[PDB]
């Protein structure tokens, strides 16, 4: 889940197409860490370039696979209506690489949330994701309703 | 500064931050925190395109 | 030797005779998840040391997993052989069974 | 009349460029010399290390 602020006043960049090297192609880039099957960390770069008024085209491409295909094509569009409510597109099925022989990380990313208005400046609100990498006991405690649980 | 240049207090505890990337490096604060690092290897020059 | 393939040799460093490994010893190999999938199992024999009989036992790499954790840990070492000792101590525990240690 | 010593010197990350002068930025090597120990120490984390 990526829940973000979009400012309505950015200039679409004049450095058309889209490309991963031109940093001035995209109004907004943010990172998302997910994981695989064998706990590879995959850092999903994203990117939001505004096509017009309340449409906003969002790119993805991981940077730990260098084999992996430059995206050209849009990952997801969300569509705003009037007053900042989501319209449509808000959740699209993202495949990371295949690293080590890990399986790529087919994980379902939603945009739901995601209000868009005039801010100051562009800035996520939150990023989530239920992935980890293997952990080890470091401790373990009893809580006031008698739930086990170790950390 | 540390061994390797990098902030640290008395513990060596690292700071971290956002750091500079592209080129040429630029802040991202949409990036994930990393540590900052402060190496003294020189400068390379880039030709110049506009002026 | 490559993504999810290990090769195991097995040396035996007590022996001031023994001979450099040079033929691999096991092949783990490793599923989607990093479970064992093959070469788990292996039969291993030892040295001649002071006229004793090598000893010949079945390694077993069983639970081996391989994630992404930081480094190489191992988790479990185990053996059932033991040396030759002398009493020390006894007790009964509460079951009735005797017990010497 | 010690042995030859044939080592591998590399000039890797040097770089000829408009710099004001030939400046060296780095030299490294792994060979060292014989001397008697000074100091032993335990660091934070277990390591006994002799200087």
């Amino acid at each position: 889940s990526m829940q973000i602020n979009l400012n309505s006043t950015d200039p679409v960049p004049s450095k058309t197409p889209f490309s991963v090297s031109d940093a001035d192609s995209y109004n907004k880039k943010g990172t998302v860490t997910v994981y695989d099957s064998q706990g590879n960390a995959h850092d999903m770069n994203v990117y939001f370039v505004k096509t017009k008024d309340n449409e906003w085209a969002v790119y993805t491409h991981d940077s730990s696979d260098p084999a992996a295909t430059a995206p050209t094509t849009a990952s997801t569009t969300l569509k705003f209506n009037e007053n900042g409510i989501l319209e449509s597109g808000g959740t699209v099925n993202i495949t990371t690489g295949t690293i080590n022989g890990a399986t790529a990380a087919t994980f379902s990313l939603s945009f739901l949330n995601s209000m868009q208005q005039n801010t100051g400046a562009n800035n996520i609100v939150a990023t989530n994701q239920n992935g980890y990498k293997p952990g080890d006991l470091v401790s373990y405690q009893i809580n006031n309703d008698g739930t086990v649980v170790g950390n | 500064l540390d061994e390797n240049r990098n902030l640290v207090n008395m513990q060596g505890m690292q700071l971290t931050g956002y750091p500079a990337t592209g080129t040429p490096p630029t802040i991202q604060q949409g990036a994930n925190p990393a540590p900052i690092t402060i190496p003294n290897t020189l400068m390379a020059a880039k030709s110049t395109t506009t002026a």
